[PDB]
C-alpha cells in the first residue's frame, strides 16, 4: 500500500498550474532510459540574429539491458533538447564528470569498478553496433562500484574515486597518452571503515580534498601526507550516511555535505569541531550538493524526496513570518518540486545564473530557472 | 539507506 504515488500525483498537478508564478524557464525532457549524472559542459555557443544560445550537458544512460552510453546532450536556452553524442558504456554511467583543464576529457564511473576516460572527439556520433566499448583509459584500483567522481582543478590529470569498496583511489594520467591503457591507481586512501559515497578535490588549495562515506564520517585529506590510512581532519558530520560534499568554489574555507540524516551540514575547514549551520527541510535523504557557480552565498540539495532545495546562507537567523515559518526557514530560498521520482543529479548552468538541469528516476531531465523576483 | 541507483529502469 505504497500509494506515495498518490502525494506525487497530486503535488504535480499543484506544482504544475503554479509554474507561471514561481519560473522563469521550465523544460521538461522524457529520456529514453533514465540518467544518473548530470552536468554542464562549460561551452556555450550564441548564434548572431538569434535569441538562443547552445549549452551542453554530460549525460549518462541506466539501462536494464547492455546497451547503455555515455550522452552529450544540446540545449537551447533563451538570449529544444536533443541528443549529440552516444558513446557505448559498459555497464550503466554511475557518474560522469569533464575535465576542467580538457571539457572533451570526460570520466566516468562503472558498475565493474572501473573508471573510464573518454574523449568525446574521438569516438563517432552513432555508437558502435558491436557493443563494444572502447575507452581512451581505463583506471583501475577498484574492488566495487562507486559514485564520487572529481577531477583535480588546479593539478591537471589528478582524478579521484571514491567506490563501495571503503577506498578512495586517486590517478595520475596527465604523463599518459589516452590509446586505451590501464592504468593502476597511483594512490588508494583507506581512512574510511564504510561505503565512501563523494569526493571532492579543493578548488583552490591542490593538495586537499575531502570524502564522505556511510560511516557518518567527513575527512580532509593531504596528499602531502604520506600516511594513506589517516586523513588530516576525520568529522563526526551527521547522524547517518554521508552522500555527498561539496566545496564553495569563493569561500576557500566552506563546504557543505548532504546526508540520509536528511540535512545538509556547512562546514568551516578551519573549525571542523563545530558544524557552522544545519539546512533542514528535505524530508528524505540527500543524494547531491552543488553549490552556485554565481553566488556565494547560493546552495542547492537533492535527494530521494523527490525535491530539490535551494538555500541562501545569507539569510540564516532573519526574521520571518509566522505563516512564512511555516513554509520553512528563512533561508531556505526555493523548493523545486517538478520531479514525480527520486532526482538522480543536478547541475548548475555555469554561463546562465540560476539555471539548473536536475535528472530524475523516472526518465525526466528537467532545465529550469526560478522566477527572478524569488531571488532578486 | 536508499539504493544509489534503482533496481530496475524503465525504457520510455
Amino acid at each position: 500500500d505504497a500509494v506515495e504515488e498518490r502525494v506525487i500525483n497530486e503535488e504535480y498537478k499543484i506544482w504544475k498550474k503554479n509554474t507561471p508564478f514561481l519560473y522563469d524557464l521550465v523544460m521538461t525532457h522524457a529520456l529514453e532510459w533514465p540518467s544518473l549524472t548530470a552536468q554542464w559542459l562549460p561551452d556555450v555557443t550564441r548564434p548572431e540574429g538569434k535569441d538562443f544560445s547552445i549549452h551542453r550537458l554530460v549525460l549518462g544512460t541506466h539501462t536494464s539491458d547492455e546497451q547503455n552510453h555515455l550522452v552529450i546532450a544540446s540545449v537551447q536556452l533563451p538570449n529544444k533538447i536533443e541528443i549529440e553524442i552516444k558513446i557505448n558504456h559498459e555497464g550503466e554511467v554511475n557518474r560522469a564528470r569533464y575535465m576542467p583543464q580538457n571539457p572533451c576529457i570526460i570520466a566516468t564511473k562503472t558498475p565493474s569498478s572501473d573508471v573510464l576516460v573518454f574523449d568525446y572527439t574521438k569516438h563517432p556520433s552513432k555508437p558502435d553496433p558491436s557493443g563494444e566499448c572502447n575507452p581512451d583509459l581505463r583506471l583501475r584500483g577498484h574492488q566495487k562500484e562507486g559514485y564520487g567522481l572529481s577531477w583535480n582543478p588546479n593539478l591537471s590529470g589528478h582524478l579521484l574515486s571514491a567506490s563501495d569498496d571503503h577506498t578512495i583511489c586517486l590517478w595520475d594520467i596527465s604523463a599518459v597518452p589516452k590509446e586505451g591503457k590501464v592504468v593502476d591507481a597511483k594512490t588508494i586512501f583507506t581512512g574510511h571503515t564504510a561505503v565512501v559515497e563523494d569526493v571532492s578535490w579543493h578548488l583552490l588549495h591542490e593538495s586537499l580534498f575531502g570524502s564522505v562515506a556511510d560511516d557518518q564520517k567527513l575527512m580532509i585529506w593531504d596528499t602531502r601526507s604520506n600516511n594513506t590510512s589517516k586523513p588530516s581532519h576525520s568529522v563526526d558530520a551527521h547522524t547517518a550516511e554521508v552522500n555527498c560534499l561539496s566545496f564553495n568554489p569563493y569561500s576557500e574555507f566552506i563546504l557543505a555535505t548532504g546526508s540520509a540524516d536528511k540535512t545538509v551540514a556547512l562546514w568551516d575547514l578551519r573549525n571542523l569541531k563545530l558544524k557552522l549551520h544545519s539546512f533542514e527541510s528535505h524530508k528524505d535523504e540527500i543524494f547531491q550538493v552543488q553549490w552556485s557557480p554565481h553566488n556565494e552565498t547560493i546552495l542547492a540539495s537533492s535527494g530521494t524526496d523527490r525535491r530539490l532545495n535551494v538555500w541562501d546562507l545569507s539569510k540564516i537567523g532573519e526574521e520571518q513570518s509566522p505563516e512564512d515559518a511555516e513554509d520553512g526557514p528563512p533561508e531556505l530560498l526555493f523548493i523545486h518540486g517538478g520531479h514525480t521520482a527520486k532526482i538522480s543529479d543536478f547541475s548548475w548552468n555555469p554561463n546562465e545564473p540560476w539555471v539548473i538541469c536536475s535528472v530524475s528516476e523516472d526518465n525526466i531531465m528537467q532545465v529550469w530557472q526560478m522566477a527572478e523576483n524569488i531571488y532578486n | 539507506k536508499h539504493r544509489r541507483k534503482q533496481k530496475t529502469p524503465k525504457k520510455f
